[PDB]
């Protein structure tokens, strides 16, 4: 599963 | 007052604010809303497997394809087309009729008239939004788990060794419902060894599937969609009562409602011969279909040279520029026909898209 910044 | 829906189940594509490239595989490549990190931050499960997170306050990286996967629905309302009752999902009020509505795949399906502007109404408690006309609006493609997809197993997989095993493919052969308050929730697979089974695609959040090969949807307007945070013009009874002795009617045909099928097939019984992006072919009455398109990808055609003519049909389908003058009377060539039939066309080295009137075949 991709973690985005945000 | 007025609140967030959390919607989990709802199927999903890129936002306005879209930043992260090509995760979801493309724009119109469709996911599954699967939890809500909080109510500013959502957790997706695309088509294509790529699961992330995403903005859903401030900033909106995701629009609302379906969300009849939810649940959630208009109570005391029904759709004028395809009478579903109550409407399922977001519900589309036409603005210019008294008292009509539609249900999504009708509205994003071009039942009713294109040029009829709509209130979207995305959940019971929403105010009503003031649409441009669909005739007027950009409409894309939907790709991902669909019928004629490949597929193997997904992430929230439950179901043994079904599919032969972990890796092993199948085809999706239709979209349906996991249950009658969920719509759209489910696709059916038929597994390369031959096992078949209904999995979740949709329900719940849930994602039991994972494309290797996407297949296309069907299209949508999709600056219509809420930020999260040959065809048939006639009504089904009409379709009915002329199928009688020109091939009937079956419940596997409703995807002909609304999708633009191909004349692949004439034949001997007066009738002709349709395929399906589905991989179907079906059997009609004349009187059922109307053409639209009359050009294919390759053809050579020239640009009408009536300046006063080509205005009004760029302007009446929301495409006309200025910069287009310098391409009146001048051949090209037909490089694809969108899904509102309009063309993109290869003139003067560039390419535009032409209301299919605009242009006659050389
Ligand atoms: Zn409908
Ligand atoms: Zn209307």
């Amino acid at each position: 599963q991709i973690k985005n910044p945000i | 007052s007025r609140v967030m829906v959390e919607g989990v189940g709802a199927r999903v594509v890129r936002g306005p604010d879209w930043k992260w490239g090509k995760q979801d595989g493309g724009e119109g490549h469709v996911g599954t809303v699967r939890s809500f990190e909080s109510p500013e931050e959502v957790v997706v499960v695309w088509d294509n497997g790529t699961a992330a997170n995403y903005r859903c306050s401030g900033a909106y990286d995701l629009r609302i394809l379906d969300s009849a996967p939810t649940g959630i629905k208009h109570d005391g309302t029904m759709c004028d087309t395809c009478r579903q009752q109550p409407i399922i999902g977001i519900r589309w009020k036409c603005a210019e009729c008294t008292n009509y509505d539609l249900c999504t795949v009708c509205y994003h399906g071009d039942k009713h008239h294109l040029r009829h502007r709509f209130y979207r109404i995305t959940t019971p408690g929403s105010e009503r939004v003031l649409l441009e006309s669909r005739r007027k609006s950009k409409k894309i493609t939907a790709r991902g788990i669909f019928a004629g997809a490949r597929v193997v197993r997904g992430v929230d997989w439950q179901w043994e060794d079904q599919d032969g095993g972990n890796g092993r493919r199948g085809k999706v052969t239709e979209i349906q419902d996991w249950s009658a308050s969920s719509p759209h929730s489910a696709a059916y697979v038929l597994w390369d060894n031959g096992a078949k089974n209904l999995y979740r695609v949709g329900f719940e959040g849930m994602s039991d599937l994972k494309c290797v090969q996407d297949a296309k949807g069907g299209s949508f307007y999709r600056d219509h969609c809420p930020v999260l945070g040959v065809n048939i013009d006639l009504d089904l009874e009409i379709v009915q009562s002329l199928q009688h002795g020109h091939g009937g009617w079956t419940d596997g045909m409703f995807e002909t409602l609304t999708t633009t099928g191909t004349v692949c097939g004439i034949d001997e019984d007066h009738d002709i011969v349709v395929q399906y992006p589905s991989g179907n072919r079906w059997t009609f009455n004349p009187a059922v279909l109307t053409k639209a398109s009359q050009f294919q990808v390759g053809d050579l055609v020239q640009v009408c040279y009536d300046l006063e003519r080509i205005k009004l049909l760029q302007r009446g389908h929301g495409e006309w520029a200025e910069a287009m003058l310098p391409t009146l009377g001048k051949v090209g060539r037909v490089q694809q026909i969108y899904s509102d039939s309009d063309l993109k066309v290869e003139v003067c080295g560039t390419s535009w898209t032409y209301n299919p009137a605009a242009v006659s075949k050389v």
